[PDB]
């Protein structure tokens, strides 16, 4: 208690009050942690640290179901290059109605 | 939780508690949460589910316990004791069913 | 120093200052710069 | 059409952004 | 951002596909 | 065919705007 | 654009399919 | 752009997952 009031954690003071066990990972996946602690209802998440992030049970459920951080850096690539792309999708999206068109009509035959 | 387990909770259907970890009036709950979940209590009947209900936001703690009575115990832990909530779980439970 | 306070489901709409400085420095950028951004993000991951 | 391409070089973020709404909206 | 609208609007189909080629060399 | 597609490749943004504007409506 | 609306109005269906090869190999 | 890229990589799971989003939603 002393270590964590004087440490930059202070706001899982509240969690220690009662009993308590610390789950320690290192290179950390969340989801294999709350496949376990499924099994068992009776026994409570509480708070948590997830890389800096401070964390409630609800927390850890949306890390959880959250992708790798290779997955995601490789979206974000995609999200930020997504204007381009679009410029370019748009822009040649005018000579595609007429291929639509004139198809749409071939169709109709 | 040496005082539930003589008492044969085998009269009991689910017991679920709801309570808020980051408010500082929870450790009552919490007390009465590890007496319910000790292997005595827990081994008495295995008809009996164990909910932990964990919320941030909620700022209400709770405990509800059905029983085979068609009877639905709710105590709202605020300001209550740790046992006096085992004490009124025990004459309450007990008494009946 | 402190960590943050953790808000939660009933009510977080709050987002953080970080990200919202991001994509504001993101939306001053001209767009040679948006393409040397990406290419440079392209390259690292 | 390359002082299109150089205009459109210039232009922010929000911009190229408003810039391809109205071209959706128009096309 | 109205004068590139207005400027692409005056430009011929094979400008505007020369357009859309130039950009997909320039930013791919 | 032929000269239907240079008909069509003289034509401005805003006139195959309405070309396309008057094929959509059928 | 009115002579051409009547131009692919007036062609058969092959003459559009070739119509339409030819436009998406121009461009 | 630097700057963006080093705050980029210093930001956890869920910001850069919120990050991600917002750039879903705004462009």
């Amino acid at each position: 208690k002393p270590f964590l009031e004087e440490s930059k954690y202070q706001n899982l003071l509240p969690l220690f009050v009662g009993h308590n066990l610390l789950l320690v990972s290192e290179e950390p996946k969340v989801k294999e942690m709350v496949r376990i602690l499924k099994g068992i209802p009776f026994l409570p998440l509480l708070g948590g640290c997830i890389d800096d992030t401070i964390l409630s049970r609800q927390g850890f459920i949306n890390y959880s179901k959250l992708p790798s951080l290779a997955l995601v850096q490789g979206e974000l690539v995609g999200g930020l290059t997504f204007l381009t792309a679009q410029t370019y999708s748009m822009l040649q999206h005018q000579p595609r109605q007429l291929t639509a068109l004139l198809d749409q009509y071939v169709k109709q035959q | 939780a040496a005082a539930l387990a003589r008492l044969g909770l085998r009269a009991v259907k689910q017991v679920r508690v709801q309570f808020c970890p980051f408010e500082k009036n929870v450790e009552s709950t919490r007390t009465f949460l590890q007496a319910v979940s000790s292997e005595k209590v827990r081994c008495t009947n295995l008809n009996c589910s164990v909910i932990a209900d964990v919320r941030h936001d909620g700022s209400e703690p709770c405990v509800d316990v059905l029983f085979g009575d068609g009877h639905r115990l709710i105590m709202r832990g605020a300001h209550l004791t740790a046992q006096e909530m085992l004490t009124a779980f025990a004459s309450h439970i007990q008494a009946r069913g | 120093e402190a960590l943050a306070g953790a808000p939660l489901d009933n009510a977080p709409k709050e987002y953080p200052p970080k990200i919202q400085q991001l994509v504001q420095d993101i939306a001053s950028l001209t767009l040679l710069e948006i393409s040397d951004l990406n290419e440079l993000l392209k390259k690292t991951l």
